């Protein structure tokens, strides 16, 4: 039948891709990286102890300004907190409780968060008499708010637990794009620099390669053998990093069209909840569930460092643009700022 | 899932994803290294920064 | 000492537990005493579109309680003009086609009975159920209704609660004391049935009839029955509150007075008649109709008291020889033959007779032999005196007719037969049952002792206290009378003084801003949960629950702790120090105790958090980030 036939069409084509992505394995990135010099052990102390939230937290997001940063806990809040002094900035008492995530606009303007009220809220903090509020409820997923990042005060892209990911016009709070191919809920996704591309990690255990003003998918990485928790782009945007209930990370390249690095080890069973890299992206992090963050040699795969503080797990961390520290947001309801 | 536009829709993808251009893991690898030699020197978690610069330790 | 009103805070809990019961509707509310009465307060004053449809109401409401035709004629024109006429007039009328044609035509008649506005009241009441219940409900007279509610919901009575006085009853298995209920100061008598005595003799079914019977008949508002408002029970006493009716028995007073004329017995017959004609619209007989059961108040006026021997036929007929000899009609003696109504009538007659000639029909020359008085009833006639009148034999000869078939007050329409007799065509009935006909017999000054009727080895087990679980009760209607006619208003009155200095001390120190407003909080209000038990350490916190933990705050502060409802294993009921707490099991093996000010915010927290920790760990569970991994 024609239905048969696009069934067998589809299978070959998907030959055709590996064949022509083994076609480019000529040599691997730790062949390639073999020569260069380790980077040492890597020894960052707990500056800051963000203290404050009564419940778990579920994500953070850090200020352009790499000092302001938000937050959102199980306690039904967002904290933006100055990270120098650890004052609280704003407290936000959300009008959902089952906040999951945060994001922070470039501005330093507008803030955002959703969960399994289905909704991307946004809240405008300059508001005309000192107060905040929100400014839009961004409706139409038609499952929970996994993940929202601002490309500008105007625009915003969220992932879902409905399989889709979506573009918005926030003045008007429109659905602009709708990025539809995932079989599975979607967890997270990373902008490019550009902001023409981005990323999604989601639990079917591919990450997609989308074009945001052409609104279609590009590349689709595939590898994990579990659930993709998040992804991080590579400081330059040819590539990005992604983290697993797989307990491995691993490293795509998008020219290559396909995963060059694994970062795991026999002593890591547990899954990794978040990934960044640092500035000049020769370092990963990542947050776990034994409530360490690893830091790993991005080039060499080698484990270089471990961020232990927290009694419970890390379920979110983030780098600041000037790359001085690395945020750290968990379950036992504190984040730490480490350097 | 018998739907014949659904199938279409997969098929006409993978063809977005099959006919691209790629480059070798050893080109793409090298630039990727080359970017963090470059760079090592703007990134504080991988080189020593006095407490002067630093505005955390001594403040 | 007082009633005390919980705060409005009190609101979040009760308005979910009466939410729950479907107990929030117009329809309810409005039928209740203090409900209603709040219900016009909302109308009358903190309303405009409301205020004349309530007036209306109201203004029939007393035409309906007008003593005579020639006042009806008069109020009804009134009525008519200012209500229905004057926005008639205007053009702006409310009511339907029908209703108002009803209405007029009986006017241009003259013939004004107290119901032709019956269709206007069912149109008045469509125009208040909803939209405009609505506004009330959002309105804090429903706050105080479910304050009052709360106090009415939370009743568990004791000896303590009543200022107890002299004994003026005593019957073979308890006594009866004038009291008052120190509460709203309200008279009372208290019935204390010793729990040992009724071992002792098997009358426990007794006992309780007599509770399951009073209920039945207690509501109504009957001047001529003795009606409960509480029921209690300590360890060793039953204890029933009930009307007074401090002047004796007529068991007594028949001694005292010797015999009473056809007129003064008139009187007594006539109340009692229209007092059986209550139970028996609730389908229950007597069974036990003589001088004894029937008490005088302070003024002559009587009640039917002791239903211990009376019986519900609602569902099922009886057909047991149980009540007084003398007093017993032939159906009821005869075992294997079912009855009803029947044999109070029988026994009207055979009391009546006894006012007469001190004795009962069935009972000459004084003797005892019981089986033998028996006799009499079933085929034999009864002879009569030559001094009674040929109307009082009419009605005694219709009352004591040994054929069902034949007898007086059985033949369809009960009661009404009855007072059809031509020995009572003096009479005007209403007049009876509003008790304005002047009584024979005035009870004296120094106490009477006048309700009298003619050993310990005993312990008390697990077995025999299980009989008294239903036992305790509290008629509604009973409580908020009392309460409307005794506090309400004095209490409203120094709440409403209270509650409005605590907002106009709260503007100034700048508290006011409700923590659960503008969120997703399911409830809120306090509770007072355990710190260290050995300190007697418990803080009264206000908590807020929301869909995915419990947070709690003390004085002037933001909920500084909390507890997800991820932590809650279990949600148990448990006791300390004879009260009733929650017990949260937490994952860490923790335990969190929660003391209640209330039953219904026991209850409704039980409830809630039961449904909250569900809810969100089934949700949870179907959520990748939130749900718990292998670690
Ligand atoms: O004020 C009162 N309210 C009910 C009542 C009942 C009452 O006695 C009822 C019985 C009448 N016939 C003789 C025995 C009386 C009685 C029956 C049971 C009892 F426990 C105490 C007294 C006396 C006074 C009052």
């Amino acid at each position: 039948s024609e239905l048969d036939q696009l069934r067998q069409e589809a299978e070959q084509l998907k030959n055709q891709i590996r064949d022509a992505r083994k076609a480019c394995a000529d040599a691997t990135l730790s062949q390639i990286t073999n020569n260069i010099d380790p980077v040492g052990r890597i020894q960052m102390r707990t500056r800051r102890t963000l203290r404050g939230h009564l419940a778990k937290i579920y994500a953070m997001h850090w200020g352009t300004d790499s000092r302001l940063l938000v937050s959102a806990s199980q306690d039904g809040k967002l904290i933006i907190w100055d990270s120098y002094t650890t004052n609280k900035v704003h407290a936000i008492p959300l009008r959902s409780s089952w906040v999951m995530t945060c994001a922070y606009a470039p501005s330093g303007n507008y803030v955002a968060c959703g969960g399994l009220d289905n909704i991307c809220s946004i809240y405008n903090l300059k508001t005309r008499e000192g107060n905040v509020r929100v400014s839009r409820e961004l409706a139409g997923h038609t499952g929970y708010l996994s993940c929202c990042r601002f490309l500008d005060d105007n625009q915003i892209v969220t992932s879902s637990g409905d399989t889709t990911c979506a573009l918005w016009d926030i003045e008007t709070g429109q659905q602009t794009t709708t990025f539809t191919g995932h079989t599975g809920d979607v967890m997270s996704l990373s902008l490019a620099p550009d902001t023409r591309l981005f990323v999604s990690g989601a639990c079917d255990a591919s990450a997609k390669l989308w074009d945001v003003r052409e609104g279609m998918c590009r590349q689709t990485f595939t590898g994990h053998e579990s659930d993709i928790n998040a992804i991080c782009f590579f400081p330059n945007g040819n590539a990005f990093a992604t983290g697993s209930d797989d307990a491995t990370c691993r490293l795509f390249d998008l020219r290559a069209d396909q995963e060059l690095m694994t970062y795991s080890h026999d002593n890591i069973i547990c899954g990794i909840t978040s990934v960044s890299f640092s500035k000049s992206g020769r370092l990963l992090l990542a947050g776990y569930d034994d409530f360490n963050c690893n830091v790993w040699d991005a080039l060499k795969a080698d484990r270089a460092g471990v961020l232990a503080g927290h009694d419970n797990r890390v379920s979110c961390l983030g780098v600041t643009d000037d790359g001085m520290a690395v945020a750290t947001g968990s379950w036992d309801s504190f984040l730490k700022i480490w350097n | 899932t018998a739907s014949i536009a659904q199938a279409r829709k997969l098929v006409e993808q993978l063809k977005m994803e099959a006919n691209i251009d790629r480059i070798k893991v050893s080109k793409a690898a090298a630039d990727l290294m080359a970017y963090c030699e470059a760079h090592a020197k703007e990134d504080p978690l991988l080189t020593p920064v006095p407490a002067s610069e630093n505005p955390f330790r001594e403040k | 000492k007082k009633i005390l009103l919980p705060e409005p805070s009190i609101r979040s809990v009760m308005q979910k537990y009466l939410e729950d019961r479907g107990e929030v509707t117009f329809e309810k509310i409005f039928s209740q005493k203090l409900g209603y009465l709040l219900f016009r307060d909302f109308c009358l004053n903190h309303l405009e579109e409301a205020r004349p449809l309530v007036e209306f109401y109201e203004e029939i409401k007393k035409y309906e309680k007008l003593e005579t035709e020639e006042e009806r004629v008069a109020r009804s024109r009134e009525i008519f003009d200012s209500y229905i006429m004057k926005e008639l007039l205007a053009c702006s009328h409310p009511f339907s086609k029908s209703a108002t044609e009803h209405v007029q035509g009986h006017l241009g008649k003259k013939q004004v009975p107290p119901d032709l506005f019956q269709p206007y009241i069912e149109e008045i009441c469509q125009n208040l159920r909803g939209d405009v219940f609505q506004k009330f409900i959002e309105s804090d007279k429903f706050t105080r209704f479910c304050q009052w509610k709360n106090v009415e919901l939370n009743i568990h009575l004791t000896m303590n609660d009543f200022s107890v006085h002299r004994i003026i009853g005593r019957g073979g298995f308890g006594e009866v004391y004038g009291c008052r209920k120190a509460d709203t100061g309200k008279m009372y008598a208290m019935k204390c049935l010793d729990k040992k005595r009724i071992k002792m003799k098997q009358g426990e079914t007794l006992a309780l009839n007599e509770r399951i019977m009073l209920s039945l008949v207690s509501t109504g508002d009957c001047p001529f029955i003795v009606c409960m408002s509480y029921a209690f029970h300590t360890p060793d006493k039953l204890s029933f509150i009930l009307d007074l009716m401090n002047g004796g028995d007529l068991h007594y007073h028949l001694s005292q007075h010797g015999v009473f004329s056809e007129a003064d017995m008139r009187f007594y017959a006539a109340e009692i008649i229209l007092g059986l004609e209550h139970m028996h619209n609730r389908f229950v007989v007597y069974r036990d109709l003589k001088p004894a059961n029937i008490l005088l108040d302070e003024h002559g006026h009587v009640r039917i008291s002791d239903l211990g021997l009376a019986c519900d036929f609602s569902k099922k007929k009886p057909h047991a020889s149980v009540g007084t000899h003398g007093y017993m009609a032939p159906e009821v003696l005869q075992k294997g033959v079912a009855y009803d109504s029947s044999a109070d009538w029988f026994s009207l007659g055979c009391m009546l007779f006894k006012l007469l000639r001190g004795h009962s029909p069935f009972r000459q020359h004084k003797t005892k032999d019981k089986h033998e008085i028996d006799r009499m009833t079933l085929t034999m006639a009864v002879e009569l005196p030559d001094s009674f009148s040929p109307e009082l034999r009419s009605l005694l000869e219709g009352l004591l007719q040994r054929d069902v078939n034949r007898r007086l007050g059985c033949l369809g329409r009960g009661a009404q037969e009855v007072k059809e007799s031509p020995f009572f065509r003096s009479l005007d009935w209403q007049m009876v049952f509003l008790q304005k006909y002047p009584p024979p017999l005035i009870p004296p000054r120094g106490e009477v002792n006048a309700a009298d009727a003619f050993t310990k080895g005993i312990k008390l087990l697990d077995s025999d206290q299980e009989l008294y679980r239903n036992f305790p009760l509290t008629i509604s209607e009973r409580w908020q009378q009392e309460v409307a006619e005794t506090v309400f208003d004095t209490i409203n009155a120094e709440t409403d003084r209270l509650e409005a200095r605590k907002k106009a001390k709260n503007k100034q120190l700048g508290h006011e801003e409700d923590y659960a407003l503008g969120k997703d909080c399911i409830m809120h209000g306090y509770m007072s949960k355990m710190g260290n038990p050995f300190l007697t350490q418990w803080q009264r916190r206000y908590f807020y629950l929301f869909p995915n933990r419990l947070e709690w705050r003390g004085e002037g502060e933001a909920p500084q702790s909390l507890l997800t409802m991820e932590e809650i294993q279990s949600v148990e009921e448990t006791q300390i120090k004879e009260r009733k707490c929650l017990l949260l099991k937490i994952r860490g093996g923790k335990q969190f105790i929660l003391q209640c000010d209330s039953d219904p915010e026991l209850v409704q927290w039980k409830k809630e958090l039961r449904d909250a920790y569900r809810e969100a760990q089934q949700l949870v569970q179907r959520v990748p980030k939130m749900k718990n991994k292998p670690a």
